[PDB]
């Protein structure tokens, strides 16, 4: 009854134990009818009942985790939102997080990334708290000025796009913290910001940014890390 | 003590191992949108423009000091003589067009640094308008 | 043939969830050399999808007090609950929010300048006699994602050494106490051996061992097993609570606040459950009384669908802008699974498998548990503490009260951490073990390694799943239960003809997947068999041929005992505690109805 | 970049653990805020005095165009610097980053000589370019 659609899926590859060989494009044919309608249901189909070399990061399948980062098709997405199209007379080219070094598969090595978030000190920095023991306060119109830069992953979608990461990402902050810098210097209970507003001060921390924002174009998310970048440096200034 | 030959025999094994990965491709993979081909022209056309406000100005200072003596009505003439004449306007369309992609190209940049049109939405529609101002521009510059 | 890499620390913590990373920086603000073992990065755990609120006796809406938020909490166990644990546990809530706010978690604010907080399911004030309360205290629609991000910034300002993606295989034990652990290198391929003091698991819940869950893809019971695969017991695993409100097919979830202000569970015919099929008089109950409304009611056939085992909720008669700021991540979860916005038609529904209100048995600060085999008294395990979800201290007991297990991380997370600093004292050296410590679990890894059988290792799992669907559900008799335990020992007796087709060592994601399934047959092969001895209906276990709930021959919780896969199981019983801490402070609910 | 020496760099993009923190350089206010100065001052000059050089018929006077000459090698002299720590940076190459920034040195001195005979013996630079042609 059911006529089978095959959609050929071309995964990059690479594999560790024989790094003499190079990496190269494999052809899978995923029969689109019995699959869902995502790519991470049909990455997954093809672990079950075909060569279970592949190897990925996944955790959810909801889309708020950020482990399922890659470059699908030609953009950086996440692949438990991105949405096969069903047209089975076109292929589909799956590669990993560009200008990363990878680590078997499609698994990039995130461990630059683990450290320059942490360097930021992405904590509160008071001194001082009510005396009946109660929480601090804070209004609504201060509570507005988060919306926006709080509910962001951290899925690095944004800082592998960026020009400027691809080639000095050993001193260059990225855009993805570069946002979070900016999530702890506008909250109205943290008062030490002289010292975060003087880590970015350098020759290349923050202004190795060109405003060419393939990062508000790319979030998964929807949010904006352009934007976010371009209020430190008109606070930095003035 | 444990715990520091323990970041010293794993870091052995962990680096003989880290250095043979590859890199994953960012060029010829990557989508041409309008964000990076828009600011990678404007990069470009300062430095073919400057190239050519340098070398045309150091002629003009090494010919200061050693005994030259290098008029501007000297070295125009001297230019017209020695390129052929497809070649004397092919060198004035290319040079027409590179001067009006970045001064719309520095008037849209002074909006980006006051944190002004920064959406999605704004990137277009001020991205829309550079490409109707080069070729309404730069085609006045061609009759003159 | 393994590179062997030993350590040697003070307390290690097994998970840096909401729960493992809480009890690890409580512990290195004492002086303690604390390290966190984790498989995935510490902010893409489960408690990073967690979308409701903390309840919290606050009252900076009415007048509240917490002895109210304890009897909501006892009555909606329905009398399975620790009474000592209860106490506690809502006794330190406004304490323990208060401080999460100066840790800098952003909560949603009122126009007073304080935390707001809705009105969830199941908590009504003045003894279960009087008006619905407001004791929820939460951000907008991420007080999941934004209790992770904080507590992980917050545990970069001390020292804590995170071993990230490393999967943990099992227990170090010797002479019948623990020692630490024995984990996996996934990017490196290297075999490391803690040894600590005071290990502590805070892994997390079994789901996956159902087709279709709620759960993340790694919330295989990973806690769970590497505690029985020692000799010790589980505790309670029969009750598994199931979610009114999951999408269909796929099993993404919508959140209680979407019946919490405003929502109607709409029909076929097109009325609200209030009466005369299934449903009581208030709506928006305890889970156990509405997802039992719903089985049965598509049962009879007054079910939308198009194979009409499905339904409807709608979310239009709330204003638009109130569907902005207060739920805003529920209206794209709601567009792209089902391609229905969440303003003009209903979405569709079906009630699937949540959370596990069972685990490793605990006291209520911290210490895990055993019985005698003589006397049947508890007795600690020496060394050994347990914090989250895989934990039972029955503070939950036979129904989880929604939006309260994100208190449950927080209270016994700090509790954890101030009872080793009471016990334990900083520095001490490590007794000499043998040089073979952890040599059984090398010997495992390396057989499911080089796997040569006749059926892959995504097939038996594809036994496991469908069986415990069928059998092990919300409507079972003891007619389907023992076909159920037939079926999942067929299932276990074949993991002995297993294929596995890569042998490589660095970041196998097919050794890592098949020892997940060896972790989940021991957590549901007791799951089969503790349902089919209990002869009561109390909860969100309910039996069709015993419709009634027995308050004098079953009032004691269940444990089990099985060592390997493919072994028999014994069952024994303890009573459950009914005083509380303080007989003056508060006083202790009596059994009723 | 052919042609130049290469220094032995980290072997696979990071050295230790992730919780080995980045520590930042320190506080170079003449390289970092400061430097955003001088470029925005350059950027809104070089626009105004472009706008009034196509609506002049005849050239500048040399007051309105010895102006406009500095201000174009200080715009033009900002751009060529970031293409420097850029590509042809420092931990990569050395000591090149630093002969590389002396070439737009003299390189660059010897072009501000080069107005002064274009200011006082001929007629400006954009009597110069309008001369040619376009
Ligand atoms: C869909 C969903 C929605 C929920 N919504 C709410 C809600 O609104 N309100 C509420 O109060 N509660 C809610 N809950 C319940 C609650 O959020 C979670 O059950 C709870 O947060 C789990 O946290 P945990 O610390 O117990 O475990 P987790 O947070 O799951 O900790 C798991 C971590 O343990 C580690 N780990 C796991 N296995 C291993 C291993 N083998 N080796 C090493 N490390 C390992 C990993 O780091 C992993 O990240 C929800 C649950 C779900 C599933
Ligand atoms: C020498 C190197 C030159 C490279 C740049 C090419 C400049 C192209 C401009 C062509 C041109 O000169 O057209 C003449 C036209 C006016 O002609 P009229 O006959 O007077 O008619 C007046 C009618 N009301 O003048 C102009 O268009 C431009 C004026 C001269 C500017 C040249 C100096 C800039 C050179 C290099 C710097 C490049 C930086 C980019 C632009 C600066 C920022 C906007
Ligand atoms: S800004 Fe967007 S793309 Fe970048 S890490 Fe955050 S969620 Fe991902
Ligand atoms: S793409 Fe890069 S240059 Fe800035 S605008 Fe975005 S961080
Ligand atoms: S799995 Fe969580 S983002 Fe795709």
């Amino acid at each position: 009854t059911h006529t089978p659609r095959l959609k050929t899926f071309k995964v990059y590859r690479w594999n560790p134990d024989e790094p003499s060989a190079k990496p190269h494009l494999q052809s899978y044919q995923v029969d689109l009818n019995d699959c869902g309608p995502m790519v991470l249901d049909a990455l997954l189909k093809i672990k079950d009942e075909q060569d279970s070399t592949l190897t990925f990061r996944r955790s959810c399948r909801e889309g708020i985790c950020g482990s399922c980062a890659m470059n699908i098709g030609g953009r950086n997405t996440l692949a438990c939102i991105c949405k096969i199209d069903q047209n089975e007379s076109k292929q589909l080219k799956i590669y990993p997080l560009p200008h990363m070094f990878i680590v078997k598969d499609l698994v990039p090595d995130l461990t630059n990334f683990y450290q320059q978030y942490k360097s930021i000190q992405p904590y509160l920095q008071r001194s001082s708290f009510p005396k009946d023991g109660t929480e601090v306060l804070q209004s609504i119109e201060d509570r507005k000025k988060l919306d926006g830069l709080y509910e962001c992953i951290l899925c690095a979608c944004c800082s592998t796009s960026c020009p400027s990461y691809w080639w000095n990402q050993e001193q260059y902050l990225g855009p993805a913290v570069l946002m979070q810098a900016y999530r702890w210097l506008i909250d109205s209970r943290d008062q030490a910001t002289k010292t975060r507003k003087a880590m970015l001060n350098n020759s290349m921390s923050l202004y190795r940014c060109h405003t060419i924002m393939n990062c508000t174009r790319t979030c998964p998310k929807g949010l904006n890390p352009g934007l976010a970048i371009a209020e430190i440096k008109k606070s930095l200034a003035f | 003590e444990m715990n520091t030959k323990a970041a010293i025999a794993e870091e052995q094994i962990l680096n003989k191992q880290r250095a043979r990965r590859p890199i994953s491709p960012h060029l010829t993979i990557y989508q041409p949108q309008l964000t990076w081909y828009l600011s990678s022209f404007h990069r470009i056309s300062l430095v073919l423009m400057g190239l050519g406000f340098y070398l045309f100005t150091i002629l003009f200072g090494v010919s200061g000091l050693l005994g030259l003596g290098l008029t501007t009505e000297k070295v125009s003439n001297w230019y017209h003589q020695k390129f052929s004449k497809i070649t004397e306007w092919s060198i004035k369309g290319s040079f027409a067009y590179l001067f009006a992609i970045h001064y719309g190209g520095a008037i849209r940049h002074l909006i980006w640094d006051t944190a002004k049109e920064l959406t999605l939405k704004g990137v277009y529609r001020t991205g829309y308008a550079l490409i109707g101002f080069t070729a309404v521009l730069g085609t006045y510059l061609l009759t003159l | 043939k393994y590179h062997i890499i030993d350590h040697e620390y003070d307390c290690v913590v097994i998970g840096a969830g909401g729960a493992g990373l809480r009890a690890a920086f409580g512990l290195a603000e004492a002086g303690y050399k604390t390290a966190c073992i984790s498989k995935l990065f510490p902010t893409r755990s489960h408690t990073v999808a967690a979308q409701g609120g903390i309840n919290a006796a606050l009252g900076n809406m009415h007048k509240d007090n917490w002895k109210w938020h304890m009897y909501d909490t006892v009555k909606g166990s329905d009398w399975l609950g620790d009474q000592d644990s209860i106490h506690y546990m809502t006794r330190e809530a406004p304490k323990s929010i208060i401080e999460l706010e100066h840790y800098g978690v952003p909560f949603s604010r009122t126009e007073n300048g304080k935390i707001y907080q809705r009105a969830f399911g199941g908590q009504t004030k003045e003894y279960g006699k009087g008006a619905q309360a407001y004791r929820t205290c939460a951000v907008a629609d991420r007080t999941g994602h934004a209790l992770l991000h904080t507590l992980y910034g917050q545990a970069l300002r001390h020292d804590t050494h995170f071993f990230i993606e490393y999967f943990a295989l099992d227990l170090l034990t010797h002479n019948g106490e623990v020692v630490g652990v024995i984990a996996y290198n996934q990017e490196d391929g290297t075999i490391h051996r803690f040894r600590a003091h005071k290990t502590i698991i805070a892994t997390g819940g079994y789901g996956r061992a159902y087709f279709s869950c709620t759960s993340a893809h790694t919330c295989t019971g990973d806690g769970n097993a590497m505690v029985s695969r020692a000799g010790f017991p589980l505790q309670d695993l029969e009750f598994v609570q199931f979610h009114p409100s999951g999408i269909y097919g796929s099993g993404c979830l919508i959140t209680e606040g979407a019946r919490g202000e405003g929502g109607f569970l709409v029909n076929s015919e097109g009325e609200r459950f209030m009466e005369r099929y299934a449903p009581t008089a208030k709506d928006l109950a305890c889970r156990d009384v509405v997802s039992r409304a719903i089985t049965m009611e598509i049962r009879e056939g007054r079910g939308v669908g198009k194979k009409k085992d499905h339904m409807y909720l709608q979310l239009s008669h709330l204003p638009p802008e109130v569907l902005k700021e207060r739920l805003p991540g529920i209206s794209e979860t709601a567009a792209i699974f089902a391609g229905v916005d969440v303003t003009k038609e209903p979405i569709p529904i079906i009630p699937t498998v949540h959370y596990n209100m069972g685990g490793i048995p605990t006291k209520w600060n911290g210490e895990a548990l055993t019985i005698d085999e003589e006397t049947g008294e508890d007795k600690v395990i020496p060394g050994l503490m347990a914090c989250g979800e895989a934990a039972c201290v029955s503070v939950h007991g036979a129904n989880r009260l929604g939006a309260n297990s994100l208190l449950d991380l927080v209270v016994f997370g700090r509790a954890v951490a101030h009872t080793v600093a009471d016990t334990l004292q900083p520095g001490l050296p490590h007794k000499p073990l043998p040089s073979d410590l952890g040599k059984e679990s090398i010997a495992n890894l390396d057989k499911l390694r080089n796997a040569n059988g006749s059926r892959s290792t995504a097939e038996i799992r594809m036994n496991m799943k469908q069986t415990m669907q069928k059998d092990v559900s919300v409507f079972r008799t003891q007619s389907s239960l023992d076909e159920g335990v037939r079926n999942i020992t067929a299932v276990e007796k074949t993991f002995d003809d297993v294929k596995t087709t890569d042998r490589s060592m660095i970041w196998n994601s097919d050794l890592v997947e098949t020892l997940e399934l060896q972790n989940l047959l021991t957590c549901a092969s007791q799951t089969a068999v503790s349902a089919a001895n209990r002869k009561e209906s109390r909860g969100a276990h309910a039996r069709e041929d015993y419709p009634n709930r027995d308050d004098e021959h079953w009032m004691k919780h269940t444990l089990s005992w099985q060592k390997d896969v493919a072994a028999p199981v014994t069952l024994k019983y303890r009573r459950v505690i009914d005083h509380t801490l303080d007989e003056k402070e508060c006083p202790s609910v009596p059994p009723t109805v | 970049i052919p042609f130049l020496p290469v220094l032995p760099q980290k072997p696979g993009g990071v050295r230790g653990t992730p919780n080995d923190a980045y520590v930042p350089p320190p506080e170079n206010k003449l390289e970092g805020s400061y430097h955003w100065y001088m470029e925005k001052i350059f950027a809104l000059s070089v626009v105004p005095l472009a706008t009034t050089a196509m609506l002049t018929t005849g050239p500048l006077s040399t007051a309105a165009d010895s102006f406009f000459s500095v201000m174009l090698l200080g715009y033009c002299y900002m751009e060529f610097n970031s293409c420097i720590t850029d590509y042809i940076s420092g931990r990569v190459y050395g000591v090149w980053h630093k002969y590389a920034m002396y070439m737009l040195g003299l390189g660059s001195a010897v072009s501000l000589f080069g107005i002064y005979k274009l200011e006082t013996e001929n007629d400006g630079v954009v009597g110069l370019v309008k001369s040619l042609w376009d």
